[PDB]
């Protein structure tokens, strides 16, 4: 008889092969996005699926998946599994989380349904959309992971509501609508990619094996259920751009410069995260610096040793993002510190057996720059003094964090940036985030910057605090201020 | 005298328990553990009609079963309800 | 505990302990605030109410009666494909359909295997819906009822691949009558013009009433009947997913129709205009297939139905 | 340059318009970190710099040691990384410090905490 | 005409069995006369539950994936750190000695009758149960094997069962059902034990787990028991049955019902101590757990029970007295010696004997507290107390003889008699009654203090014999909390 | 994603570290060995003047270690009820299926009778095997050993649920067709000898016997005669459409052989002793078991059917040094 | 009257011939719970009263405050519940303390501590 087909065959038949030629409207009418944005793609069929599962198993698999999840959320919540946590302080990391994270997964759902739809390859579809309904999962899965504890701690309770309107929220939640107004190919290389492959294990590890640490069992539950989706999340990632860069010659400068623009945009992003495991974590799983190097300097450095072969090389910058490792998580800490009066999480000084530590993982830089700040911070408090800024910073036009970060070599100067477009004055955090402008002014003189729309008026109030408590809908006196004081400090001295 | 049913503390259980109390206008709830225990004078029910209309999908009783820890009483098993009772 | 849910949640449904359901669909979309407008679109915003003509308070009042949030989902549907696998197990192993004549596999690889077309169709427009309608909760059964497509069209190509000893040849045959055969080219193109809709609620009536309220019952149900007198009824254990999948979908798209033309009679006639338009349409794509099967007395009977329950919304088609 | 399916333009979100009469400042005092980062402040075109510096600027340095024995004004200055020198009674307007500028006053001998800037 | 689902069951069920035409029924049978049960007519037989066993394995099923997600995520995440105090894992070296070999011993009891009995509707119920039990029996194992790891005293669970003193009191008790004949099996276990007082035991441990931080075991103790209202369902449905079979059943039945309400209630006394004791959290005064649980709930169901001329127990007074000192009596009788014992005792808090003065407002401060004292004193001087001379047993329930006589809490209620030239003793009237019914069976028991002086149990020391007959590391497993390498491992976070 | 972990004290529990060594254990490991009591009963059984409750003797089998009989399946309480739970699912789909569709209903009345009276009375006979099971699973002392015979028994009980169904389809839920084929069963002198030899299972005192002879014996021919061979000729007797109502019984019994040959092999294996024992009861036993039978395939696929089953079965005994045929 | 399917009849595990000639005696001290029971002592049968008294009871008695100040050879006893009368010298066994016997001693004066028999 005939060939039997093997495995690739078989699942391209069981995808590709449902798709055909059309006959009574324009190709390019049915698929009308893959052209502006340069992208040449020579030929679709020589697509390699980065995963192949069919339906059934799809469906079989996360069923079981999702049983066993429920069952342990069920659990956690009937035994107040929230009552095991270490202690208060990390309900923090979980705040910022469900506000900061978990709505990215929902534009992720969004945006990859989207791009599922705009390709033409059959099969660049259903990677997308298999992944579309990952990133649904993560985010309906984390909504229920933390409902028990938004029933008993304060900051989780208007996710959502905050996400489109707290200042600090809008690095986030803009670095998402950059790519999703994108075009699809750059959406693939900034998500996919350069968050989903590069970037990935730096904001996911600490979050997951934090919760791992702090006897959180809920929330690392989610974690290791989603590793397997993951896991093809890469994958889609990295053969992706691999098949672009293949596909033509003049893909590749494009390429690079997708490169650069979302390394640097997530290293920005991912910055959050680096104070939230550095002084957020009672107990700690390993400094942002060990962080940075062992999924950064080194994956990465394998990762981009194996692109050079496309002619492709290591994101600009990648110097000073290294060089900041020593320093991110003390720089965000203290910014969230003195504008605590406008967040849904608390801050606090950290205990002397953490600063201990974080001399131990920075023996350059913390005791030379940044223990002298809780020193002095922690004097003031004592005095009845602690330190709240009333001014509104200056922010990034590109990053939307404050200018709070320092020149390569010199943490002392302030690295701003600042240049003339149409007129109009712009202000940046960095080379970096002046290089994104440049090259796409149009783009971001169209920003929502929350400080700047606070003096418009635009915010529902006059004073930084009704803003906080009309808009923001963050409790003043409950969701806000340092940790000592607390409704949730309070909260956990009764249980314990 | 009272007859009775501990159910699971459970997501599933609120409905269990709801419907319960909805047509036992006197079973008395209480909480302890993580468990529901409900008691009542002689006898409780459980119609597959309550339950259905809060749950959007059919179910039976044997569902319920998984999630009860503890019965109490004489059973009267259906495909429309779950009676516990003394004569 | 300080408070029963979340503060969307209490302000949409009160101030206690809100389902499974409730806390992953209502109000988890991002809204406002947009930082940059789409590259892509000139007209819209990011996550914009007005890709529709369509106009809702409140989308929310589209809910889902299956009250599906992802694990309810795929905790369904992995009980629909365990119970799927099995008959097909059980074909294969018995050769009820290799052993069939080769006539009548012609005529399942040309009255019944193309199909698959139409579903990649469908799963192509969901995907545009899902991504374009701003409430979770439209969007969400976008997504299921996309994916859902695909793996139907997995399994009518799955019909082929048993048929051909798992080689392709059937495929390659059906496929070829879903480009050259008379039969299939008003279906074809019907399909090709959808793929071009632009308002993501004139693309769901499409797609999953129109469209779907007419070949559904025709295919999977009248076809079938008449499958046996072919000599066919063993294929019929292989399309019980089909049937248990349509009869469900009833279910929630009723529920938004019913909502999205309840609202405000300024729909109710948008709908109708979209009506008239396309039912015609779908009717005139099915008809090859009605004739070369059951004959119209099906796709009448079928389009019967249809009119029929789109009157409960009071739209109506003609017939 | 941006890429897209028409032309891709669009008045800022920022135009000194949407300020109601008002415009926007920065300031950035080096050595001071304690401060994560430059001021933004909501400022009277017409108002004079003395005035700025002692109704705005020095109010919002106070939580600062330093603040005190500041004589700013006196300082070296900057308007938007040029070398600047400010009339004490001119308007902000007049003196060329427009909508978004910025001010670097920098304050020699006087550099912060624990010779760490802060 | 087209079944109920009453008789669609049987079908399935009932009428897969037949009149034996080759065998002589009484051979294939041989068990359901010598007990003095009279069955006229095994049809009457009402089956409670209705499952089939499609339906037994989808549901049970969907419970098990359930259960071992818990119990995995637990592991993994050492939730055994979650616990309210090191203490409390006492109970945990109490239940898989003492209850967990029960679980089993109901597997091999429910299996047996599950083939003697001549109803075919009787004999799946007892399958079933029979199944159950030893699902129990295995989540157990696997509920405890996380405990294992990281504490003492669970190491050699059953070869404990079959040695340790202590443990005879409930191996002798199912024992006495398994070597009894298939009707006194059924009126014991699933009306007496697993009716009656499974509450009084099930409860106490799982609500208990509950408040002091342990997920598996409520998991399991739980989800482990909407078996137990099938089970329940069966007693109840039996005896009802039993009794009404014929007029004469009921005094048989009375007897049982006497007889085993005092072993049942014998074997109890363990937990109260438990409950008041090793909780760190407490949860309810085995008192009050009596009072709802036994004196109400109970007391009920004896009433829906007279209109088949059933009495309640005997000496059930006695056991409603006992409440206000059974915890205190077993708990400080397990102190003074716990150097042969898998599990360490401890004198309680001063919270925790407020509770008891409160929960105990009669008998605590007079009769308990200054036994607390007075062991203080004593352990502070650097002598903490053990008593090094083994007491008299119980020849029925095997217990000590540590009892008092009612409303007298200084006498013990000790009693003997003379039977074919030989002595026996007695914690009780109770106890005593049931061996006067049938001495020739409990003169057979294999009473833990006698073995060890007979010399069987492998030392002349005690401390040998512990050793290396029990397997209990001593300085490990054994000994006052204080000093123990649980709490100095505890206290390590 | 990084753990905290914990240094344990120990891996597992005293009697699986004694059996398989300090080091962790498997679910399957801790849940089936050494767990049952053993030793210093307080009472003899009432109703056994012979043994001890938890006796090795209630068979002549010796061993020194009833634990080198042990489940390839792995089988303790959960996967059991999963396994099952998977299975009992698909024939939900199938019984649906055979119902919606009429496949039963539709055929002649000459041929649902063949049904009534060559397959649905087995059910008969699986009530006798579960009775035997729950036998054994009371008497045998070793968990391993015992908990295979309660899963067993079980199935058994399931088994016979579904014959039982076949015949509330056709009769269309009225109990009719059940009620003619329990008349085939007691009366039609074609079921007698499997009749009788039922009965007689159920007298047998040696639990081994017992197992040997249902187990191995009766069920080793049994299956192969009904589930694969008269299941073919079905077609032939334009009744195909049952097969797919009978396909647990095949599944089920392609994993029985697993737990049986590995049983037999090990207590075969065990002792010259162990052998001759087999060997008496395999004489006695199975040229009972082929004449029980024999009726059933002279009606059915015919004695070629039979011949073959019972070559099947010899070649399995051979692998444990024991004859028949 | 134990019903069985034969004739139920056993030897007692606990005749003093299973003991190594020795025998069971128990002695309940009443007013001293402070041992939870009456002891079970492992005795000599040709041992004297005295010997008893001095070798096995006040060692097993002496934890309790009491013990030392008892007088236990002159002190209130029952034998099986009946008044006895030692004999200092007799052999246990020769004035009738036979295997598993039970002696109760009261001591006349000692009630153990609080007001509570302990
Ligand atoms: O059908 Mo019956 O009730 O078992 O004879
Ligand atoms: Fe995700
Ligand atoms: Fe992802
Ligand atoms: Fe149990
Ligand atoms: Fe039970
Ligand atoms: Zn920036
Ligand atoms: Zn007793």
């Amino acid at each position: 008889k005939n060939k039997k087909l093997n495995l690739k065959d078989k699942y391209q038949y069981l995808t590709r092969d449902m798709a055909w030629e059309p006959t009574y409207q324009d190709k390019k009418d049915i698929f009308p996005e893959e052209d502006f944005e340069g992208i040449k793609i020579t030929d679709w069929s020589q697509w390699e699926d980065p995963f192949r599962l069919t339906m059934d198993a799809y469906w079989k698999y996360q069923a079981e998946k999702e049983k066993k999840l429920y069952a342990i959320f069920d659990a956690f919540a009937q035994n107040n599994g929230h009552q095991n946590i270490s202690d208060a302080r990390y309900v923090n990391a979980l705040k910022l989380f469900i506000s900061g994270i978990s709505p990215l997964e929902h534009a992720a759902f969004q945006g990859y349904s989207k791009v599922g739809r705009q390709f033409s390859g059959a099969g660049a579809r259903v990677a997308c959309q298999m992944q579309a309904i990952d990133e649904l999962r993560h985010s309906q899965t984390q909504q229920h992971a933390m409902s028990h504890y938004n029933k008993h701690f304060n900051g989780l309770h208007d996710g959502p509501h905050m996400h489109d309107r707290v200042w600090y929220l809008s690095v986030p939640k803009s670095f998402f609508d950059d790519a999703r107004s994108a075009g699809p190919f750059e959406f693939l290389t900034a998500i996919s990619f350069s968050f989903e492959y590069v970037l990935t294990n730096l904001l996911f590890v600490p979050f997951m094996s934090g919760a791992a640490y702090n006897g959180d069992m809920a929330t690392v539950t989610f974690g290791f259920s989603a590793q397997s989706d993951e896991a093809r999340h890469m994958t889609l990632g990295l053969e992706v751009i691999k098949f672009i860069l293949e596909q033509h010659e003049d893909n590749v400068p494009i390429v690079q410069r997708w490169i650069d623009k979302w390394f640097w945009r997530g290293f920005r992003l991912l910055s959050l995260v680096s104070m939230m495991m550095d002084y957020m974590l009672p107990n700690k799983v390993m400094s942002w610096s060990e962080a940075w190097e062992v999924y950064y300097e080194q994956n990465g450095g394998a990762l981009f040793k194996d692109l050079e072969r496309y002619g492709i090389r290591p994101p600009k910058y990648q110097d000073v993002a290294n060089d900041a490792k020593h320093h991110l998580s003390h720089q965000l800490w203290t910014t969230f510190y003195q504008y605590c009066q406008a967040t849904n999480f608390h801050t606090w000084i950290p205990e002397k057996e953490e600063m201990d530590w974080m001399s131990e993982k920075y023996p350059d830089t913390f005791d030379k720059y940044y223990r002298p700040r809780y020193e002095y911070l922690a004097k003031e408090a004592a005095a009845g003094r602690r330190f709240y800024n009333n001014t509104l910073p200056q922010l990034c036009q590109v990053c939307q964090i404050p200018t709070i970060f320092t020149e390569k070599d010199a943490p002392t100067m302030l690295s701003h940036r600042q240049i003339e477009h149409e007129g109009e004055r712009y202000h940046f955090c960095s080379d970096g985030c002046c290089d994104i402008f440049k090259h796409e002014p149009e783009k971001y003189i169209q920003a929502w910057l929350p400080v700047h729309q606070i003096y418009q008026g635009n915010c529902e109030g006059g004073d930084l605090e009704t803003v906080v408590q009309k808009y923001y809908h963050i409790n003043i006196g409950e969701d806000n201020f340092d940790y000592v004081g607390s409704p949730d400090q309070k909260h956990w001295l009764s249980i314990k | 005298q009272l007859v009775f049913i501990v159910f699971q503390d459970n997501d599933d259980s609120r409905y269990l328990a709801e419907a319960v109390m909805e047509d036992n206008p006197d079973a008395e709830m209480q909480h302890q553990p993580a468990m529901i225990r409900i008691q009542a004078e002689k006898r409780l029910v459980i119609n597959r009609e309550t339950m259905e209309e809060k749950l959007g999908r059919d179910w039976d009783v044997q569902e319920m079963l998984i999630n009860v820890i503890s019965i109490a009483g004489n059973v009267d098993e259906d495909d429309d309800h779950f009676i516990l009772e003394w004569n | 505990p300080i408070r029963h849910t979340y503060g969307h949640i209490a302000r949409r449904f009160g101030d206690k302990p809100a389902t499974r359901y409730q806390e992953a669909s209502y109000d988890i979309e991002a809204k406002t605030n947009f930082h940059y407008r789409p590259q892509w679109d000139s007209e819209h915003t990011l996550n914009d109410p007005t890709r529709t003509a369509i106009r809702m308070e409140d989308w929310c009042a589209v809910s889902d009666p299956r009250q599906f949030y992802y694990g309810a989902y795929v905790g369904n549907r992995a009980k629909m494909q365990e119970s799927a696998e099995t008959s097909f197990g059980f074909c294969e192993k018995r050769n009820l359909l290799t052993r069939l004549s080769e006539e009548t596999q012609k005529q399942l690889l040309r009255l019944l295997v193309p199909l698959r077309h139409v579903e990649l169709g469908a799963n192509m427009n969901n995907a545009k819906i899902a991504g374009d309608a701003t409430a979770t909760t439209v969007s969400q059964m976008h997504i299921y009822t996309g994916m859902d497509r695909l793996g139907i069209g997995q399994y009518l190509s799955r019909i082929a691949l048993m048929i051909d000893g798992s080689t392709g040849a059937a495929l390659d045959e059906s496929k070829a009558y879903w480009m050259d055969d008379e039969m299939w080219q008003p279906m074809r193109k019907l399909v090709e013009d959808t793929l071009v809709v632009d308002d993501w609620f004139e693309l769901t009536l499409v797609q999953n009433i129109l469209i779907d309220g007419m070949m559904y019952p025709l295919v999977y149900d009248k076809m079938d009947q008449w499958f046996e007198s072919q000599g066919a009824e063993d294929v019929s254990m292989l399309t019980e997913f089909m049937r248990d999948w349509y009869k469900e979908s009833l279910r929630w798209t009723n529920a938004m129709m019913k909502a999205v033309a309840g609202e405000s009679e300024t729909n109710r006639e948008l709908l109708q205009k979209w009506i008239d338009h396309w039912e015609p349409q779908a009717y005139e794509a099915l008809k090859p297939l009605a004739e070369a099967s059951v004959g119209i007395d099906g796709l009448n009977e079928a389009r019967a139905e249809l009119s029929a329950r789109l009157k409960k919304f009071e739209l109506q088609s003609r017939g | 340059s941006v890429n897209a399916l028409y032309d891709y333009k669009f008045e800022p979100k920022d135009k000194v318009e949407n300020f109601h009469g008002m415009q926007l400042l920065y300031v950035y005092w080096p050595d001071h970190l304690l401060f994560c980062a430059p001021f933004a402040l909501l400022v009277q075109p017409g108002m004079t710099f003395s005035a700025l510096v002692d109704e705005i600027l020095k109010p919002a340095t106070a939580a600062h040691p330093d603040s005190a024995k500041a004589d700013f004004l006196n300082a070296e200055w900057l308007l938007n990384d040029e070398p600047f020198t400010p009339k004490a009674d001119a308007s902000l307007k007049e003196q060329g410090i427009d909508h978004k500028s910025m001010l670097t006053v920098t304050t020699p001998g006087l550099k912060g905490m624990a010779n760490a800037g802060y």
